[PDB]
């Protein structure tokens, strides 16, 4: 313990709680904002479930950030991916956020699929969501059923994961409770497997 | 300390050594925010000389203070300013290191020497701009500037 | 009678909200909503859309291409990639958009991008059925 | 006094809020004000060596920035238009420059006469 | 296979193509909320 | 001097280089190498107790590694390595050793031979 | 202090004791990286003794590096390796944590024996991370690696 | 350090200028948390006198939460409840400033000398709303609470 040290030291700290306590309010604005562009995305995103949720799907046969720093947010699509990469067939790697790159490419380096960037910076609106299922058809996967989960907000303290599922094949879309409906076209579901999908993507970045 | 305190009274010009900066190999390790001379007055070694050195001060400066942000908090989490200035800083510092003739013995590299001139527009380079494209070790223990663009295709292929 | 919820994903135009019948630009003519109609998934081509109140009010609106669903029981939601109202739209400011469109289907001895362009015609011609 | 009195309070005020500077690009365009006004302010505090200032050309040269009239004018310059807008008055309205300094205070028309120096020549400055 | 199709082009760019023009359709007492929206924010990394 | 003249500033180096970009970033490609090289370098001075070396033996290691033929293996075999590399080449060459511990230096000779009974070990164990 | 500093000089084994560590209720307190004997040596406790030491004593040793950034930014900063490291060694810490027969009246619990075969096997197997799926309490005040991962249970 | 420590062994009460508090104008410029007195026992005083302290403090401490909330969250963000606590405590902040005598000379401002009883009640109204309605600026820089009512009225 010498004077010149516990000085150092103290310096050193008295920064880190300044950018902290600076960055802090940085976020803050912009989780007001977010919030407040969320209050409409929520009710939209919802409603784009309210068919899917009013007659379940079986089938014989990852979304965040690149900005770390918020702790308890990355890990939890991960408690729920590396923890459902040894669950599930085959699915290949298909999450936005950079930051998975980063906690999921020394231990799962191959099935990758296909990564994004720039998720955060700029408060993500519809295009973003399309621009990567435009990304699921043009890139042709073979499609079969939908794991996309992502952190529902509840409160500014607490959120909590979710996984949702969407049906990625529009045959397995397609399936048997589903004729409850009338002209299944598979060109106007076709039209709205779609749709529907960069209708998910989007209320789970939101 | 009541010894070295005292002597800096006595002195003209003081080149003060640091072990921080020789620590990183940087040697000769003078500090080059606590080496001071009288006669660095631009009406003595000129406004280009001057307005030069007191930039390459500057920056070695604004870098030391971002030091406990970026190694603590994400380094690209720095403005587009600053990721520059933390660059050529880097650069400017390591350019500051000099091979001694008699230290090939420590060093490894052929002594070597620079003209005054040669020092001024080096830096007033690195300083303008002019090498943010060649990587950091080429400043690292070499002579006149030059011999810097030499290392940074002896390093490349 | 049936809790009819329309919005997009900048605003929320109507929430579960009591209607009786609405109106919308399908990928085949128009299709009306019956107050109690048959199940049914199609999705849209851009026009215009009216809603009839539960006191009878009828505002017009205008949709760019999305979603409508209509559920087994007794609920229907439009989701819209773009919904303008009230006044927004600035006369036929658009109407010249018409143009630098139709005039663009030339230009292009394409089909990719040719096959985007013609869309914007019909989209943005059938705009001009506005004001 | 009466153009100190602002500078102190505004620099104050800068100090608050300088830790956004770096980690503050993008925050309420009010804060991002006293940044500015204060990296001005601070810009007009710095001076040469054995070049001491009468008081009038200080209080001008304060009254410029301390105003707003800097607030358009990029950190680096300042030091030289501070330079040359000195000059200009020294030499020319060594008139009510001159008269700001034996009245004393800044006249109610001592006022307006600058800010007709300041921003007219700002103008052509930076042109 | 439709007007748009045939090439290989989804739905989506059909939907987004749309909006193009709506958003081209308006003034300057309300676009403060089309031009904030909007966007790709997004990279496409397979470097 | 061979093994280890310029080695001394590069372990003061690539320490305060990995001690920069400590955290799971990105980094150009002059300084991806240096990290991916040290951690085996260290691996090296790791030494027992009571059990010297003479400066033969520690110059046939320390090439191991320095000419980079480490610059490719996990460091948590490091030491089985060595441990083996070094009996291996005490009992199949006295010939090597026997110049280098008496002329002490490396001629373009005794390197030579080296050069060829290293990499006879790296592809006969993992390749 | 003189006194203490130039004691040292003297022993054969030494056992320091932390405030710090007590204050963790961690009896009894030793300090793992500051108490030693001139014995701890494989010809003389044999290399697995020696091997399993040392192997904690790194884990801990590289717990308390971490010790600074975890009370800054906080556990989610932590690399994925780290998070474990923490985990692993936290359970060593409170391993070493064993309920004498005297303070049976401030620890209430019954006073634990350990002989040398289940120290070192214990350990060796919470390093060797056998255990990484039991909760931190359930080594801290207990015997041999049984009673841990018996504790583990009642909680469940 | 001993020159403080041995000298606040002798010391019943602190009286705290604040630089900080005299910014936001009020006069005189305690710090109404920072200064403190030993002989705020209820036992000592009353257990109004007491319990209306103890208020204008809570108050007080609550409001400079709501003051980083507020800051960054949102200006309504707060309940009906907190929008009130609020209210109360900026009113009550004004009603701690006071004219001195001593300042008449030079404020024209006359100067109030406020016997206890009153400026206990004071407190205990503005506490229990008793002024929600009333403004807010009428209780900065006045003598008794019937100044504030009684300027409040000759805002017209």
């Amino acid at each position: 313990a010498t004077l010149k040290d516990i000085t150092r030291r103290l310096k050193s700290i008295k920064n880190i709680q300044k950018i902290t306590k600076s960055m802090k309010m940085v976020a803050a604005a912009k989780y007001a904002r977010a919030e407040r562009e969320l209050k409409p995305a929520r009710v939209y995103g919802v409603g784009s479930l309210a068919l899917y949720e009013k007659a379940d799907i079986k089938t014989p046969e990852g979304v965040s950030s690149d900005r770390g720093l918020c702790g308890a947010i990355h890990s939890s699509v991960a408690k729920q991916m590396k923890s459902e990469a040894a669950n599930l067939k085959e699915v290949k790697i298909i999450g936005v956020g950079d930051k998975i790159r980063s906690i999921l490419h020394r231990t799962h380096s191959d099935q990758f699929l296909v990564t994004f960037k720039e998720v955060g910076r700029r408060p993500p609106t519809f295009g973003d969501a399309s621009v990567i299922a435009l990304e699921l058809l043009n890139s042709g996967y073979e499609f079969d059923e939908g794991s996309i989960i992502f952190n529902r907000f509840r409160s500014v303290i607490s959120y909590k994961t979710e996984e949702k599922p969407i049906f990625s094949l529009d045959t397995i879309s397609s399936a048997e409770s589903m004729s409850i409906y009338d002209d299944i076209d598979a060109d106007v579901l076709r039209n709205y497997q779609e749709y529907s999908l960069a209708n998910i993507i989007y209320y789970s970045l939101k | 300390d009541p010894a070295p305190a005292t002597t800096f009274a006595h002195l003209d010009a003081t080149t003060v050594l640091s072990r921080a900066i020789a620590e990183l190999g940087i040697y000769p390790a003078v500090d080059p925010l606590d080496s001071t001379s009288r006669i660095m007055d631009p009406n003595i070694v000129g406004s280009e000389h001057y307005d030069v050195a007191r930039g390459v001060q500057k920056i070695l400066q604004d870098y030391k203070s971002l030091q406990d942000i970026i190694a603590i908090l994400g380094m690209d989490e720095l403005s587009e300013e600053d990721k520059l200035t933390v660059s050529r800083a880097r650069k400017i510092q390591r350019f500051l290191s000099q091979p001694f003739q008699v230290a090939e013995v420590f060093t490894g590299h052929l002594g070597k020497l620079v003209p005054l001139k040669e020092t001024i527009k080096g830096f007033q380079q690195i300083l303008a701009g002019e090498y943010d494209h060649l990587p950091e070790q080429a400043f690292y223990m070499v002579g006149p500037i030059e011999e810097a663009v030499a290392k940074a295709d002896k390093l490349a292929e | 009678q049936m809790s009819f919820t329309f919005a997009s994903p900048t605003q929320v135009f109507f929430n579960s909200a009591n209607v009786r019948q609405v109106d919308v630009p399908t990928q085949t003519g128009a299709f009306g909503i019956l107050a109690a109609h048959v199940p049914t998934l199609q999705v849209l081509r851009p026009g215009l859309v009216v809603v009839h109140a539960e006191d009878g009010t009828t505002s017009k609106y205008f949709v760019s291409s999305g979603s409508v669903t209509v559920n087994a029981d007794s609920s229907v939601q439009l989701l819209a990639e773009e919904a303008v109202t009230l006044d927004m739209l600035d006369l036929g400011a658009a109407k010249a958009n018409l143009e630098k469109a139709q005039s663009e289907l030339l230009g292009a001895a394409d089909e990719a991008t040719r096959a985007e362009i013609q869309i914007r015609i019909e989209a943005n011609e059938a705009l001009v059925k506005a004001l | 006094k009466q153009v100190a009195g602002t500078m102190k309070l505004e620099l104050a005020q800068y100090r608050e809020v300088a830790a956004f500077a770096q980690f503050g690009s993008d925050l309420d365009a009010a804060t991002q004000q006293l940044l500015s006004r204060g990296v001005r302010l601070t810009e007009l505090l710095k001076q040469g060596q054995y070049s001491p200032m009468a008081i009038e050309e200080q209080v001008a040269v304060i009254y410029a920035g301390v105003r707003g009239y800097l607030d358009k004018l990029e950190p680096s310059k300042i030091t030289k238009f501070e330079n040359a807008f000195l000059s200009h008055v020294i030499s020319q309205h060594q008139a009510l420059l001159g008269k700001i300094r034996t009245d004393g205070k800044i006249s109610e028309e001592s006022d307006a006469k600058l800010k007709e120096i300041v921003t007219n020549f700002l103008a052509g400055f930076e042109a | 296979v439709a007007y748009w199709r045939q090439a290989g082009l989804s739905y989506i760019r059909y939907s987004q193509i749309c909006a193009k023009a709506v958003r081209d359709a308006l003034k300057t007492e309300f676009k403060a909320n089309a031009m904030k929206t909007s966007g790709s924010t997004i990279k496409i990394v397979k470097v």
